[PDB]
RNA sequence: CAUGGGAAAUGCUACGCGGUAGUAGCAUGCUAGGAGCAG
């Protein structure tokens, strides 16, 4: 609070007074100066203390409606990006299968465990052991959920190729035991 | 109750007549001491508040029978001494300057961790 | 990290944001270079640019330390500091720097286009 | 806060009351010098107070971004910092065997695989030369971690099956130096 | 050997109130950060 009128007016009556102190002039002269150093004080009171509370009014209010605008340009980014997972994830599973199946439907209404287990080109199985491995997906190819399925790839833990012809009971703890098969819809 | 939250209760005299305190297991204290991740407390110089945390918790062991309890009580509380004052040696001599006013005499009496238990606040 | 001052081997804290290489500097070199140089762009643990939201002040001289950050003249606590000041910036090894005189070349160095035979010379 | 201008102006209000009341010349000119006086702690304390403010939230600044730095070098460092700790401990417990095995590997003569507990389950231990054959394995009987085992195979670098008794200072560099030995608890 | 009214004026001092500013102390409420314990 530099550039006031109260400041014009406190630097005027401290000329004032400083010029008659140092005239020497009688006391009620001094009075007069006191007086007039006080009142101009008292101009300068409101006007060194209100601006002060304005500005940090008015700073607060900018960092709350700047907030407020950064997080309206984070809400468009998120819609975009939610929109735009939808439309690509949606763009690879339209098969002539689930047209199909849902026509029969009586109101198109299916449980949800079906979709999957009609319409999916692929499947991933889980084996913990040689054993169970045995008698679930034997030879290059099998059958499971009333369809053929072809064995195309088998990784183990580490994601590892393994070759087929390598598992079997004397190599068997020589592999990662969780062992991953996937397979195609074999027809 | 004999156990309750995993807090052991114990009946002692405090002030003019005798209150109910729980207690927590000796062992699980020392091994939150002990163990840790990184830096959270890989070295106590840079944070402090975890032990005097600690200690607030540790207090009725004081008033055990069996004094092993406030052993670890007070070893607590030397250890807190001692960690706060090799902070102020490394920061006053390497760097320029700490202090004016302590203010941190409180955290190793016995009179700070008291005043948790008073009926009153 | 800490290191030597480029023209000084005392450990420093400091480096100039708009020198190519940003060496380490200790406070009265690193304010001898900020002041002759028209690197007003210094870096340390943290830059050293103001704090507040969307404040882009940039020149130490015109920042000031706050609520521990550092902050412009307008966005300042009630109780604040400039930053640089009585020759030297604040930072680490304030006091344990040395100072020394190569501030021509050293600026030469950071100012310089390498095209005239100076550089070279 | 001795060294101020404020300082300075308390204390030549307060010489000036001093004389004053020593001498006791009046009423009103206690009353100045008692306002001057007023007027001097007023801009003495407040300045300490808020120039102390500032010294201590710089020293709040300094120990902030000081354990700052050291948690980055600490982390920076811990990759060397526990292999240093771990030996600390090792070279403080000394187990007979673990020492045993400390040396065997200083030397150079490791283990390929995981040390078992059992008679069974052959171990391969790697000893690159002849004279650590003649400290450690004599005849078939092989003594590691302070253990004695029956050595049932020894092979050489290429593939070379390795007699036993073949093994002989004379023939010994004619012979591939990384020997093999594969061995069951005795 | 039987003691003086009203008015205003200028202090000086004391007393009451309010404000402003400044300082310091107290308690609280929110926020933020960091932490610890219990299920
Ligand atoms: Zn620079
Ligand atoms: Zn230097
Ligand atoms: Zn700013």
């Amino acid at each position: 609070f530099s550039s006031l009128p109260s400041y014009a007016a406190f630097a005027t009556a401290q000329e004032a007074y400083e010029q008659a102190v140092a005239n020497g002039d009688s006391e009620v002269v001094l009075k007069k100066l006191k007086k007039s150093l006080n009142v101009a004080k008292s101009e300068f009171d409101r006007d060194a203390a209100m601006q002060r509370k304005l500005e940090k009014m008015a700073d607060q209010a900018m960092t709350q409606m700047y907030k407020q605008a950064r997080s309206e340009d984070k809400r468009a980014k998120v819609t975009s990006a939610m929109q735009t997972m939808l439309f690509t994830m949606l763009r690879k599973l339209d098969n002539d299968a689930l047209n199909n199946i849902i026509n029969n439907a009586r109101d198109g209404c299916v449980p949800l465990n079906i979709i999957p287990l009609t319409t999916a080109a692929k499947l991933m199985v889980v084996i913990p052991d040689y054993n169970t491995y045995k008698n679930t997906c034997d030879g290059t190819t099998f059958t499971y959920a009333s369809a053929l399925w072809e064995i195309q790839q088998v990784v183990d833990a580490d994601s590892k190729i393994v070759q087929l012809s390598e598992i079997s009971m004397d190599n068997s703890p020589n592999l990662a035991w969780p062992l991953i098969v996937t397979a195609l819809r074999a027809n | 109750p004999h156990e309750f939250c995993s807090q052991h209760t114990m009946l002692v005299k405090q002030g003019d007549d005798y209150v109910y305190l729980p207690y927590p297991d000796p062992s699980r204290i020392l091994g939150a001491g002990c163990f840790v991740d990184d830096i959270v407390k890989t070295d106590g110089t840079l944070m402090i508040e975890r032990f005097v945390s600690l200690a607030i918790d540790a207090y009725p062991l004081t008033k055990h029978p069996n004094q092993e309890y406030a052993d670890v009580f007070h070893l607590y509380l030397q250890y807190i001494r001692k960690l706060h004052d090799e902070l102020t040696g490394h920061m006053l001599d390497m760097y320029s300057v700490m202090l004016t006013n302590d203010n941190t005499s409180r955290y190793w009496e016995p009179e700070f961790y008291e005043a948790m238990y008073t009926p009153h606040t | 990290a800490v290191g030597a001052c480029v023209l000084c081997n005392s450990q420093t804290s400091l480096r100039c944001g708009a020198c190519i290489r940003r060496p380490f500097l200790c406070c009265k070199c690193c304010y001898d270079h900020v002041i002759s140089t028209s690197h007003k762009l210094v870096l340390s643990v943290n830059p050293y640019v103001c704090n507040a939201p969307g404040c882009d002040v940039t020149d130490v001289t015109q920042l000031y330390l706050g609520g521990m950050s550092y902050y412009c003249k307008s966005h300042k606590p009630p109780i604040s500091f400039p930053l640089c000041a009585n020759g030297q910036v604040f930072g680490l090894y304030k006091n344990t720097c040395v100072g020394s005189d190569n501030v021509t070349d050293f600026n030469a160095i950071a100012t310089c286009d390498w095209t005239n035979a100076g550089d070279y010379i």
